[PDB]
């Protein structure tokens, strides 16, 4: 149900498939 | 015909560190580059 120059994206710590649990 | 370009990969450093009352070996990440590239 949901949707280059320098900035960074870091990842969330936790994964979606641990948070599930 | 027609090239595809992307900015050169690239990305922060970070260091590992147990801390220096314990020792000083330490290691580094590399955020987001494929470790073929070092």
């Amino acid at each position: 149900k949901v949707t280059f120059n320098g900035l960074t994206v870091l990842p969330p710590l936790l994964t979606d498939e641990m948070i599930a649990q | 015909e027609i090239l595809d370009i992307t900015p050169c990969s690239f990305g922060g450093v970070s260091v590992i560190t147990p801390g220096t009352n314990t020792s000083n070996e330490v290691a580094v990440l590399y955020q987001d580059v494929n470790c073929t590239e070092v």
